């Protein structure tokens, strides 16, 4: 719980300076040092989960308190703030517990989805990372949680429909092959 | 009245497998009683029918598994290519039985080849029921946790529990194949 609360003390801390004076920032020493609090964070949250071995415990205790500390603080910073491992480290989660979380896609995709999208849907170059990881992470929630595709409405699941066509339509091609 | 004397006959006809053993006709004659007598409601005819039978396998178990005079193909075939249109309509308790007397004829083919596909369709019918079961836990394990599937498991695994008490060491091939 701690360790959720520092992370976003420090997600916001990051974001903030971003904000204050742009992506410049990301480039000098303290920054990238609490960049890596939050990466090693995420390395611990998912590298956990990864060999736990009771996936209801896990998703009714260590995955709500994620929603509010890593979510949306994913969603409330700043384009250039945003932790593109968020993604990644959720895809994993989604991979283990699989049905176990089915139930949690409506909350995590509104944090992440939606915001994330309109950040790689101008051209095809920029946020890289952001274009991988988010297709990992849709790959693996179509993959292991589909009646949540059904779940949401037809506009909601359109726009997912759609963003697929988007990923194979890429010219890195790890993207378009993940579409 | 006519139950009581049929199973005498049934029990007279199960002392004298060496009289069995000497004729062919004769068996098959009461082997297919039997199989008649299996969808018999008349109360205790289902179990004196079962009874019988392990009983008969047991001491004639070679005349089952290799051709004799008359015929062009070995008995058990015509069983195995039935077993479920003859236990249709005997109880949980009674098919584990029925399953034991056929293992024992399983047992009588010395010839590795054979033997091997003999046994991979005796074990068939609730290899079906496991391969199933087996698929939906490799989605959600909560599966195993329900009444109905763990009945199931608890049977399909009573089944094979006598099968291997009479088939002997070949078994192997079946137990490897879901250890």
């Amino acid at each position: 719980l701690d360790m959720l609360n520092v992370y976003k003390c420090l997600s916001e801390n990051i974001s903030a300076a971003i904000q204050a004076n742009g992506e410049m920032v990301t480039k000098q020493p303290l920054i990238r040092s609490m960049r890596t609090v939050k990466r090693e964070t995420l390395k611990l949250i998912s590298g956990w989960v990864s060999r736990s071995n009771d996936p209801q415990m896990v998703a009714e205790n260590f995955v709500p308190p994620l929603l509010d500390a890593v979510l949306i603080d994913y969603q409330r910073n700043v384009p250039a703030a945003r932790e593109p491992e968020v993604l990644s480290t959720m895809a994993i989660i989604v991979n283990k517990l699989g049905g176990h979380i089915t139930a949690e896609i409506p909350q995590i995709f509104d944090a992440v989805f939606e915001c994330t999208l309109n950040m790689i849907n101008k051209d095809f170059e920029e946020y890289p990372e952001h274009r991988t990881n988010f297709f990992l992470l849709l790959q693996a929630v179509n993959s292991h949680c589909f009646p949540a595709f059904l779940a949401i409405p037809p506009a909601q699941f359109k726009l997912v429909l759609d963003s697929i066509i988007w990923a194979f339509k890429h010219t890195m091609r790890n993207v378009a092959d993940t579409g | 009245n006519k139950a009581i004397i049929a199973s005498n006959i049934m029990y007279i006809v199960g002392q004298y497998p060496r009289f069995l053993r000497a004729h062919w006709k004769f068996l098959k004659t009461v082997v297919n009683k039997l199989f008649e007598f299996m969808h018999e409601t008349h109360d205790g005819v289902q179990d004196m029918a079962c009874d019988t039978f392990i009983k008969i396998a047991q001491k004639c178990r070679r005349h089952f598994v290799q051709v004799q005079v008359g015929e062009v193909m070995p008995f058990i075939d015509e069983i195995l290519n039935n077993i479920n249109t003859i236990i249709c309509d005997l109880q949980p308790q009674q098919v584990h039985t029925f399953y034991e007397a056929v293992g024992y004829m399983i047992g009588a083919q010395t010839d590795q080849t054979v033997q091997e596909h003999l046994i991979e369709k005796y074990m068939l019918l609730p290899n079906q029921v496991w391969d199933s079961i087996i698929q939906q836990a490799t989605k959600n394990v909560d599966i195993l946790k329900d009444p109905e599937t763990v009945k199931q498991l608890g049977s399909i695994l009573k089944t094979n529990v006598r099968a291997c008490k009479a088939v002997g060491h070949p078994f192997v091939i079946q137990l490897g194949r879901i250890y």
